[PDB]
């Protein structure tokens, strides 16, 4: 059932994107053993949950679910509302309270809006934690955009040293549509997932949320750069070799050519 | 308690949903996700169909330098279907990737009088605008009413560099002179699969009135309109890119921090106002 997990992460690299949720749901009902894995495995659009006793909206992803409740990085509180859910050490909140605070600074610094969340989780020897990021274009262009950031990171704690290890695994989700006369319904969609880790001092000028920070930042620039390039550039390109709008200066020359080569299998197989 | 009926309609959606040149993948996935062979091939064939047909999988018949379309206009329902251009009748084998063993189909003759205009009008058309396109011209009987019915397929496949593209425009031209009306709709799709999975999926429905005079003349009419329509397509998805890219994607990150330097963590961490 690895192979099954594997194709079902394959299969969701092919489906189009546009249409995850539904795909997953399906994928999910298909193989319901692998809900679980599946949940936290495949990146799926932001959703916005509103905190109303703090009136603030946070992210929902699989690190902040329990059950069919949601925690609020906010309130530190589940909803719908739980009797007994799943809740970081009271030490760890601390820590993401703070990572919270942080990244919102970060988000408007190169957001300039949107909406941040960050849950953390221990682990054995370390911690892990999930940054979330949504940003959504003006909603009165005739070009709809979303960009959905999703960091997850791991940090392994060093006995000796205070120096630890940090693997980060970023997923960037761009979503572009528009519904115009002359293009009728054009969707560009999807996302790029890269991956990195390091070795890095921890210390009191350069504690732990920094050395995230440092990660996320230099990881999101990186792929701000490929999507534009993949989006705008890639996709274009391909788009171009479809079909091309001046007659195209017909060649007999690869006809010709390709003529005399085939017939050299031919006549040389059977 | 999800049926094995509803797990084999996922399945085959699943299937008949793969991106372009990347059915096998798609396939071997549900194959090993659904976990029985047994309910896998209760719809396979029909899967198979479905996809080949929506996708106007190019095939090529057994010596007839063919490229032929398969769509569910050539359907005949037998299991076979129709070269309307050659004029042939071909048996399609869906697993596997040549369809052969023909049988002449000696025509109506109704329609096929617009019918082989417009092909090989429109023929000309797709050789001058589309670098691996091929199309197929249908001339059918609809419920009385006479359709010309072509359509065009275009695509490059490259999953080496992880990508893949087609183009499929179909066009629906019921005459009911003087003047006829007019009925199509244009796709694309292109999926980018290193490292992520990025797709481009767009379409265009478009409804026109035209006036029906002779038969090549008519023909030139179409394949104008068609030009038209599609380089107008074209045009404005060119377009669409351009402002995705200079005023949307803008508009969602900054390249750098409004303070214009990369951020200062050390500052971020304790940095306030008073308190």
């Amino acid at each position: 059932s690895d192979q099954q997990l594997d194709c079902a992460l394959d299969l969701m690299r092919r489906l189009p994107p546009q249409q995850i949720e539904k795909n997953l749901s399906d994928l999910i009902d298909l193989v319901p053993s692998l809900c679980e894995d599946l949940l936290s495995s495949v990146d799926q659009p932001l959703k916005i949950a509103r905190d109303k006793v703090v009136g603030k909206d946070y992210l929902l992803c699989d690190y902040n679910r329990d059950g069919d409740s949601y925690r609020s990085p906010w309130s530190n509180k589940y909803d719908p509302p739980l009797e007994d859910g799943a809740m970081p050490s009271a030490r760890l909140r601390k820590l993401e309270v703070e990572a919270n605070n942080a990244f919102d600074q970060y988000r408007d610094l190169y957001f300039e809006g949107g909406v941040s969340s960050v849950y953390l989780w221990d682990l054995d020897h370390g911690f892990a934690g999930v940054i979330l990021i949504k940003k959504a274009g003006d909603g009165s262009k005739k070009i709809k955009g979303c960009w959905d950031s999703i960091h997850v990171v791991e940090v392994q704690e060093k006995s000796s040293g205070r120096t630890a290890h940090y693997k980060l695994t970023s997923t960037v989700m761009l979503w572009l549509q528009t519904n115009k006369t002359g293009s009728g319904t054009m969707n560009l969609g999807g996302s790029l997932t890269r991956q990195m880790e390091k070795d890095e001092t921890v210390s009191d000028s350069s504690p732990h949320i920094a050395n995230i920070g440092r990660l996320v930042e230099d990881m999101e620039n990186k792929i701000r750069s490929t999507l534009n390039e993949i989006y705008f550039g890639k996709t274009k390109d391909i788009v171009n070799g479809l079909r091309s709008i001046d007659a195209i200066p017909d060649n007999q020359k690869y006809k010709q050519l390709q003529r005399e080569l085939s017939q050299v299998l031919t006549q040389r197989q059977i | 308690r999800v049926s094995d009926e509803e797990k084999v309609r996922i399945a085959a959606k699943f299937i008949t949903h793969a991106p372009p040149g990347e059915f096998n993948e798609v396939f071997n996935d549900v194959r090993l996700l659904l976990n029985n062979d047994n309910l896998l091939r209760e719809g396979a064939a029909h899967a198979f169909a479905q996809y080949n047909m929506d996708q106007f999988t190019p095939v090529k018949i057994e010596g007839y330098d063919d490229q032929v379309l398969i769509t569910e206009h050539g359907d005949l329902g037998n299991g076979r279907f129709l070269d309307p251009r050659n004029k042939i009748s071909f048996k399609f084998d869906h697993l596997r990737k040549e369809a052969s063993d023909p049988q002449p189909e000696d025509t109506e003759s109704a329609l096929k009088q617009w019918r082989d205009a417009c092909d090989s009008a429109l023929r000309a058309y797709v050789k001058d605008h589309y670098p691996n396109g091929f199309c197929t011209v249908y001339g059918k009987s609809i419920d009385g009413q006479q359709t010309i019915i072509a359509c065009i397929e275009s695509h490059q496949f490259q999953p080496k560099n992880f990508w893949n593209g087609r183009w499929r425009s179909e066009w629906k031209f019921t005459i009911t002179p003087p003047t006829a009306q007019v009925a199509a709709v244009l796709k694309i799709q292109v999926h980018y699969y290193e490292d992520g999975n990025v797709q481009l999926v767009s379409h265009k429905d478009i409804q026109d009135s035209v006036q029906v005079s002779s038969d090549v003349q008519t023909a030139k009419e179409f394949i104008k309109i068609i030009e038209n329509a599609e380089n107008e397509y074209q045009t404005a998805i060119s377009e669409n890119y351009q402002t995705m890219s200079d005023t949307t994607f803008k508009a969602l990150r900054r390249q750098l921090p409004v303070t214009r330097t990369k951020i200062d963590w050390n500052k971020i961490l304790s940095y306030k106002i008073g308190k």
